[PDB]
């Protein structure tokens, strides 16, 4: 029956292509997210004073967010994890056009251009892509060939007889002379213009020698990753430390994940001078410090301006050069290890103040030699060398709250979320992936030892309770919320009144300038109107304790959204993998919640996520946001996988659980953040389910929200995979939004937004919208 | 083949059951919940054991809490993990 | 103690049985690794019932300079670095496999199995006797299976 | 013009990158599929839907499966094998076009063994 | 062969090219110093500084002309002199790269008895090899041989001569 019963007979096979998700938060239908909120919550916060999460990102030992929480969550990437790592890794690159005559689209590997296939993938490279990511040996390649086997150092000697002369030029034969005095002889050789210096017994001299380091191992930035990859030039890469390039990248980023493909378009919303960045780091650019402390002191060819790419604040100003082009905040802070916990507070207080309605926050700290030597000698990393004796390979040498914990892996990267204005953050249709609860740093007490972990932090939960007889109303949302409608009826007869009182005023003016008169007057007294509103919204939905001890700053930011003390699922520890650390914030925590009371039997479950990632010192608390917000949407929690023994000491602290496999749960409602940095930096923020939010806004403007945000996640889809095949993620603006002209006129109106020029196509601002009466 | 593979340094403890029970009930929970067992599962009675002997004070007050704040009125398997919880809190209190 | 406990071989169900007995149990690995702990690392916290401890040491049982410092290494005092322990029962399965080897292809690989599957496993004994009589214990006899 | 630009959703003004891959397959259809002979106007365009299709599913699925249109004979009824796909592959209703498969649309539309396609996919230096 | 004085338009081209960090094609002849170094204003101040202490006389604004017709404008004072910052620039060179044993005496001589080319022409070969600095310590003699070799044809190509 030929082969033509067996060709009809075979059935054509359909193999999967990567489809790399931004992984937006899931809207529910409002019937179901009014459910879980308290139906009074409903115009109850001001949604101003709200800060919400709205799109985060981070360089870290395994590339981006999507991937670092794929290996955190499944300890394994997806088809689409693989694509994506590939991708950073440098080991495919996408490639349309002919290819050995037939024309071909999609992925080649970038050595050989052979064609790839996405299913073949994880075959190919899920090998080399886990062989140089995350926690490995120091490679010296991405390190400026730094081998800490093998340490290079220069000892001074005094040379006991005098050297064969060497040639040099006169100006080298001069700074020898001047250096070293009588102790060297410069003598002109007169036909060549060229001298011949000898060092003569008595005269100093440096010598190379090598030591042996024992930290070999680090949380490296995975091996070919390549900013060039996202679409930075090679001008910038050449100025800038590494560190820049990380934040830089970062940023675009979350950007993308927040949905705003184009900077801009947040100037069609806000002033230039409302568009903060409130991120900080614990070193900056330590390659640019070793470029003029060390570099420059054996006279090596260094850069002339070194020193300006060295600065903590040298990274904010590159990305508000090269991105955002704006006039808002820019307060970096410096907080060692809890620097990203900072960063938040200031964030958060600098929208709180109204100076500002987006910053970006968030930390970032390179790895660099010099460090990993001070660090092994203060004794704070873990020694590789004592880890091989134990049997440990490096992954597993990171494993917080356990018994034979001894020190910390080092790591390097960034992590940058952008916060909003809840209400602004519904304005433009953006994603949110969290609620900014509380934000609060701490230091301890009088003490000799810097380094030293310390329970300031504790004071998050403090509140008295000599006088708890009986219930404080004050909590009683319904209470409050009656509170609040007996205001807003003060504030009709209050409008009502003043618009007797201006209509009254109005008609003693003269008939011609009436318009303009009621017109600026009616602007002033909606103004108050709203401003009295706010401030009653503000005293009983957001402060209703800023001013009550009887309730805990902890207690008070989930009271906020009806939340009880119970709800806080999920506190994601330091968890450096140091043998003080790690007890003293259980210990913190434990007593902050045996405090406030949470019930018997119902721990916080403690994320460590620093045993994959190691710890970035800076970005250390960006990352744990990451891995938080990332929970909170997914209910996930990931286990720490090295916590293979719990230390024993840490069963005394009761409201504390240490999981050591991911926990799929119905839901997370809150996430703790606490950091203790070096010099008593300590840290903490809760962040709280963002479908709490949409409790207190109206079914019409949520279902106009979710619209948006369905558009706005549609069209960065679109930009983060067209970007991601060509390289142009990053593009960094040529121009600022205005003219070299207008930059007055944008900068002195408070009204100035960016408007869509036809003739470019890109936003602008426009001579016509700037002190525009409309 | 008689190469020293044995040191004491490379010595591996595992003693902190008193953790490990709880996860291994929280683990019970949630996969009773999103019925990845059933009631129909051996795994569910294996796991019962793992958890008696595994019983404490601190357990059974992590049991009482989490049994006892489950909303049988969101769904069947609510129910069911309601159930078995309530039960399996009879029994590790029999057995502490 | 048990030896030849490796995933997958009646030792490990056996060690499943152990530990949630509530035992101490010293498991010896000749394959030691972090796949291998993590593995032992799942049944402990699984299985591992209440008082219940499990040591997971590498081991070649082929040598006589490891068989003797393992029970060197549980017997003497947690002061020294030893575990303070004194054995009830030891369940030595370690072997290794050898197929189609009639008489004349008796080896290397043959003479090394004798060694551990036989000699080493008295040494084993010979060594725990040696402990035991030194540290004057004479009511507390080690079952061997 | 009788060439009409290729990414119109209902009569508003697109690009490829920001039309869904149902309005792609829609729009194919009703330039490709003529009604009134219940035909395929040119068999090289029923294979570019097909291959088209073949993409949406290779695209959208998670595992390898068998293509839910074994033979091109099945798009005679386009109607009912683009409800079928998309039934199986919803997602593939509210996704725009990966940049990846709008390449590999605009390389199909260059097939020279095919007849040349009645639209204007892109404004390029192939324009003309 | 005979000697012949190296051209500013050589001088100030090397000068940019090695400054900007770049490939002495890379740079367009005509285009402004403002032009290829636009955003980072205080590398073209460095361009300034070095042609300063390079030819002295610099005319009033050099940032909005060309490379091109500011090569001929300082070739008018200038007659073979290598000047202080070139000679500083070249110095550097041999010191860091070119190994023990090879030393500017030794590869000018080894310029004149390979190729036959005298100072005007040792001095312009040195410049093309200042302008592609090998940025790693030179491993051998023969190695820096080839090193001469090669940036000896590349003079040989720019100038139009044969060896």
């Amino acid at each position: 029956n030929g082969n033509s019963a067996d060709a009809a007979y075979a059935q054509v096979e359909i193999q999967p292509r990567a489809n790399i998700q931004l992984d937006f938060p899931e809207l529910k239908p409002y019937k179901q997210v009014k459910q879980i909120a308290p139906a009074e919550l409903e115009g109850l916060l001001d949604l101003e004073r709200v800060i919400v999460v709205t799109g985060f990102a981070e360089v870290g030992p395994w590339g981006s967010a999507r991937t670092r929480w794929e290996m955190e969550a499944f300890g394994e990437f997806s088809l689409e994890g693989c694509v994506e790592m590939a991708w950073i890794m440098g080991f495919i690159s996408y490639h349309n056009g002919n290819l050995k005559g037939r024309p071909y689209t999609g992925w080649v590997d970038s050595k050989t251009k052979e064609p790839v296939d996405d299913k073949d993938v994880k075959a190919k490279y899920e090998t080399s892509i886990l062989e140089h990511s995350g926690i490995r040996l120091i490679e010296p390649e991405l390190f400026n060939g730094y081998n800490p086997e093998k340490k290079e150092m220069i000892q001074e000697v005094i040379v006991e007889e005098d050297l064969e002369p060497f040639e040099a030029s006169k100006e080298t034969a001069e700074q020898f002379k001047h250096q070293h005095g009588d102790k060297v002889d410069i003598f002109e050789i007169p036909e060549t213009g060229e001298y011949s210096v000898k060092l003569l017994k008595g005269a100093t001299l440096y010598i190379p020698k090598a030591l042996r380091f024992d930290r070999l191992v680090a949380g490296q930035i995975p091996t070919g990753w390549n900013a060039k990859t996202y679409g930075i030039s090679d001008d910038i890469i050449s100025q800038v430390d590494p560190i820049t390039l990380f934040v830089l990248v970062s940023v675009v980023e979350a950007f993308i994940a927040s949905g705003i493909t184009d900077p801009y378009e947040m100037y069609k919303y806000v002033h230039v001078s409302e568009v903060g960045n409130c991120s900080g780091s614990g070193m900056g650019g330590v390659s640019a410090l070793r470029g003029m402390f060390k570099d420059r002191f054996k006279d090596e060819p260094v850069q002339n301006d070194i020193l300006q790419e060295s600065f903590i604040n040298t990274m904010s100003a590159w990305v508000n050069m090269l991105l955002i082009s704006s006039s808002g905040p820019i307060k970096t802070p410096v907080g060692a290890c809890a620097t990203s916990v900072e960063s938040v507070d200031i964030g958060v207080e600098t929208i709180l103040s109204g100076k500002a309605r987006i910053c970006i926050v968030g930390g970032y700290d390179d790895f660099q030699e010099e460090g990993s030597f001070e660090f092994g000698n203060m004794k704070a990393t873990s020694n590789t060398l004592e880890e091989f004796e134990h049997g440990r390979t490096p992954a597993e040498m990171s494993r917080p709250a356990t018994t034979t914990r001894n020190g910390f892996m080092e790591a390097q990267g960034a992590g940058i979320q952008i916060i909003m204005q809840a209400d602004l953050a519904l304005k433009m249709g953006v994603p949110i992936y969290g609620i900014v609860a509380m934000a609060a740093t701490a230091t301890d007490k009088i003490g000799r030892s810097v380094p030293a972990p310390g329970k300031g932090i504790l004071t998050t939960a403090r509140e008295h309770h000599s006088s708890v007889k009986y219930a404080s109303p004050n909590l009683n949302m319904k209470y409050r919320k009656r509170q609040l409608v007996t205001r807003e009826a003060q504030i009709k007869d209050w409008v009502e009144n003043e618009l007797e009182a201006l209509k009254l005023e109005a008609e003693e003016i003269p008939s011609e300038d009436q318009n303009e008169f009621l017109l600026e007057r009616t602007r002033e007294i909606h103004n108050e109107a709203e401003s009295q509103l706010r401030a009653a919204q503000q005293q009983w939905g957001n402060d209703f304790y800023k001013r009550d001890p009887r309730i805990a700053p902890l207690r008070g930011a989930l009271a906020t959204y009806g939340l009880t003390i119970d709800d806080l699922g999920v506190a994601s520890f330091h968890g450096t993998s140091t043998k003080a650390n790690d007890k003293n914030e259980s210990a913190t925590i434990n007593e902050m919640m045996k405090h406030l009371g949470r019930s018997e039997g119902n721990p916080v479950i403690g994320v460590f996520q620093k045993f994959l990632t190691g710890h970035p010192k800076g970005a250390a608390g960006a990352w744990m946001m990451n891995g938080a917000l990332q929970i909170l949407n997914s209910g996930i929690i990931p286990g720490n996988r090295n916590a293979d023994n719990v230390d024993k000491i840490l069963e005394q602290f009761e409201y504390v659980l240490y999981p050591s496999k991911t926990l799929k749960t119905d839901g997370v409602r809150a996430v703790s953040i606490t950091s203790f940095g070096f010099g008593q930096k300590g840290g903490q923020a809760i962040v709280v389910h963002p479908d709490y939010l949409y409790g207190a806004i109206t079914e019409d403007r949520y279902n106009e929200y979710v619209a948006k945000v369905s558009a706005r996640e549609k069209s960065a889809y679109k930009f983060f995979h067209n970007g991601m095949i060509y390289n142009k993620l990053f593009v960094s603006k040529e121009h600022a939004p205005y003219t070299d002209e207008l930059e007055e006129d944008v900068y002195l109106d408070p009204l100035a937004r960016v408007s869509k020029d036809k003739k470019s196509g890109s936003l602008t601002f426009n001579s016509k919208n700037i002190q525009s009466k409309d | 083949g008689v190469a020293t593979s044995f040191s004491r340094k490379k010595a591996r403890t595992f003693d902190s059951s008193w953790n490990w029970a709880k996860q291994s009930l929280l683990s019970l929970y949630f996969e009773i919940i999103h019925g990845v067992l059933k009631n129909v599962d051996r795994e569910v009675v294996s796991e019962a054991i793992n958890i008696m002997n595994r019983s404490n004070d601190a357990l059974i007050k992590f049991m009482e809490y989490h049994i006892s704040n489950t909303d049988e009125t969101k769904g069947e398997n609510y129910q069911l993990v309601k159930t078995l919880g309530e039960q399996l809190i009879e029994n590790c209190k029999q057995v502490l | 103690l048990i030896t030849g406990a490796g995933k997958g071989s009646i030792g490990a169900e056996v060690l499943q049985g152990l530990l949630q007995g509530g035992a101490k149990v010293v498991v010896t690995t000749s394959r030691f690794s972090k796949q291998v702990t993590d593995y032992y690392q799942s049944i402990y916290a699984k299985y591992g019932a209440k008082g219940s401890t499990l040591i997971v040491v590498p081991f070649n049982q082929g040598s006589k300079q490891d068989v003797e410092a393992l029970i060197e290494f549980i017997y003497d005092t947690e002061k020294n670095g030893g575990l303070g322990w004194d054995l009830d029962a030891i369940i030595p399965f370690a072997a290794i496999p050898e197929q189609g080897i009639e008489l004349e292809h008796i080896d290397s690989k043959s003479e090394f199995a004798h060694r551990i599957m036989l000699t080493n496993i008295l040494r084993m004994m010979g060594c725990v006797k040696k402990q035991k009589s030194a540290r004057g214990i004479e009511t507390r006899p080690a079952q061997v299976i | 013009f009788q060439k009409p630009w290729f990414a119109t959703v209902n009569g508003q003004a697109r690009d490829l990158a920001t039309m869904t891959y149902e309005e792609v397959a829609k729009r194919l259809v009703e330039l490709m599929f003529i009604r009134s002979t219940n035909s395929w106007f040119d068999v090289t365009w029923r294979t570019f839907t097909g291959d088209f299709l073949r993409r949406v599913e290779e695209r959208f699925t998670k595992s390898k499966t068998l293509s839910l249109i074994q033979s091109y004979s099945l798009l005679d009824k386009p109607d009912e094998a683009i409800e079928k796909v998309f039934n199986a592959y919803p997602a593939a209703r509210e996704q725009f076009l990966n940049a990846q498969d709008i390449d590999h649309f605009l390389s199909m539309c260059q097939n020279p063994m095919q007849k040349p396609v009645p639209f204007v996919p892109v404004l390029d230096r192939r324009f003309e | 062969i005979a000697d012949e004085p190296v051209k500013a338009s050589l001088l100030l081209h090397v000068l940019v090219a090695h400054k900007l960090k770049k490939s002495l094609d890379s740079i367009p002849m005509s285009k402004t110093i403002k032009d290829l170094v636009g955003g980072k204003s205080t590398v073209q101040n460095e361009i300034l500084g070095d042609l300063g202490k390079e030819f002295g006389t610099t005319p009033e604004k050099p940032e909005e002309t060309p490379l091109e017709e500011l090569a001929e404008t300082f070739q008018d004072t200038f007659s073979g002199a290598l000047g202080k910052q070139s000679s500083s620039l070249l110095s550097r060179l041999i010191s860091s790269k070119m190994p023990g044993g090879f030393t500017i005496t030794v590869a000018r001589k080894y310029l004149q008895t390979r190729w036959g080319l005298p100072s005007g022409r040792q001095d312009g070969v040195l410049l093309v090899a200042l302008s592609n600095e090998p940025a790693a310590r030179l491993g051998s003699e023969a190695d820096a041989k080839a090193f001469l070799d090669s940036m000896a044809q590349k003079y040989a190509s720019i100038v139009g001569v044969d060896l």
